[PDB]
């Protein structure tokens, strides 16, 4: 169907600049108006900007005028949001979206990309295994997991066995520590006999630091 | 300039209940109102446009009404999968203001006491001169718990961080609590425990070096 794929999120310093892009497919790119809409924590949804992919003419919400620039590349069906003079208040998930004509409601949305505006450094996580054992086994079900410690900014994603393992997986929200760093964990429950026959690997992605960690979790 | 004032902030309702969410526009917007459903980790989904037109695939339990300034989103028979934040939006007048959102939670689902799994510090972490105990709390309903930690028999409050419970399925919650210790503190006690209180009753798990 229609697809909208964002790239570019991560950490930016106050006053800094960041470029997001949205790759569109599954429709006539020039038949529609393209938008960015953002969702900041605690705050609700805010429309940011729209662009006519034909003329390249753009309209911006008040707080983004002179600061943000929308552009298009017709040849690769891609929209670019160039953000300058960013402030802590611009921390948000940024979505690309689509509307038709003068009706600015959005039937298709991208997946979102989190932009964090902060003076702190990026820091990739330290990943530690949470080993299954008789002590984490109940009624023949063993719990194992990974602890993703001390990273910044959000987000991290976790999969198991490259996405082949999905049932019984619980990946928690992050906690913000006194250190100003985040931590989260993922725990999966599996049959005890599988501890001898199946290898378990947690795949951690921290896109803001360009870090991936594949941690083997061994029974102890 | 233009405002969309959505009400209530949140609501909790039982499966099968009729729920209503309202939105007041600060000026006449005819029927140029849309409603969206937003779930954690997912992009907003369009439910309704032109105030009362249901989008492709949206269940008929969702309906919208109103024109001018007063708009209503009605869910006729609340389902577990309807747990989400709903937003109104007016879409003709710049800057196409969204309401502040209404969080819908489900009450009255079957109660379940928590399971508690307590992981000790990994050998890798201890070798990095750090120690964290991880208390994984699962399969509980409703989604409120309190966590207390103990070093041997006595309370420890320093070094604790706990998540707000997150819904894992149409029916159950999970939560995490972490205790940060030095490797010396870990090794010097007989045990540590994580005690979870849920609706006045407790489940406690204990680990030892
Ligand atoms: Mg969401």
């Amino acid at each position: 169907e229609v697809q909208l794929v964002e790239s570019g999120g991560g950490l930016v310093q106050p006053g800094g600049s960041l470029r997001l892009s949205c790759a569109a497919s599954g429709f006539t790119f020039t038949d529609y108006t393209m938008d960015w809409v953002r969702k900041a924590p605690g705050k609700g949804l805010e429309w940011v900007a729209d662009v006519n992919p034909n003329s390249g003419g753009s309209i911006y919400n008040q707080e983004f005028k002179g600061r943000f620039t929308l552009s298009v590349d017709r040849s690769k069906n891609t929209l670019y949001l160039q953000m300058n003079s960013l402030r802590a208040e611009d921390t948000a998930v940024y979505y690309c979206a689509r509307n038709l004509g003068p009706s600015f409601y959005f039937d298709y949305w991208g997946q979102g990309t989190l932009v964090t505006v902060s003076s702190a450094s990026t820091k990739g996580p330290s990943v530690f295994p949470l080993a299954p054992s008789s002590k984490s086994t109940s009624g023949g079900t063993a719990a194992l997991g990974c602890l993703v410690k001390d990273y910044f900014p959000e987000p991290v994603t976790v999969s198991w066995n490259s996405g082949a393992l999905t049932s019984g997986v619980a990946t928690g929200p992050a906690v913000l520590q006194s250190s100003g760093l985040y931590s989260l964990s993922s725990v999966v429950t599996v049959p005890s006999s599988s501890l001898g026959t199946q290898t378990y690997i947690c795949n951690v992605n921290h896109k803001p630091s360009n870090t991936k960690v594949d941690k083997k979790v061994e029974p102890k | 300039r233009i405002q969309m004032t959505q009400s209530p902030s949140s609501l909790s309702a039982s499966v099968g209940d009729r729920v209503t969410i309202t939105c007041k526009a600060s000026q006449d917007v005819s029927i140029g109102v849309a409603w969206y459903q937003d779930k954690p980790g997912k992009a907003p989904k369009l439910l309704i446009y032109s105030a009362s037109y249901r989008y492709t695939g949206v269940p008929s339990r969702f309906s919208g009404s109103g024109s001018g300034t007063d708009f209503t989103l009605t869910i006729s028979s609340l389902q577990p999968e309807d747990f989400a934040t709903y937003y109104c939006q007016q879409y003709y007048i710049y800057p196409y203001t969204f309401g502040q959102g209404t969080k819908v939670e489900i009450k009255g689902q079957p109660k379940a006491a928590p399971s508690v799994t307590l992981f000790p510090p990994s050998s890798e972490e201890l070798q990095a001169n750090k120690a964290t105990l991880v208390c994984y709390i699962s399969d509980f309903y409703p989604g409120a718990v309190t966590v207390a930690w103990k070093a041997d028999s006595s309370p420890v409050k320093a070094g604790v961080e706990t998540t707000t419970p997150s819904k894992q399925s149409n029916n159950k919650y999970a939560a995490w609590s972490y205790l940060s210790l030095t490797p010396e503190q870990w090794k010097s006690h007989r045990s540590y425990s994580c005690q979870v209180t849920h609706e006045g009753s407790t489940v406690e798990k204990t680990v030892a070096p």
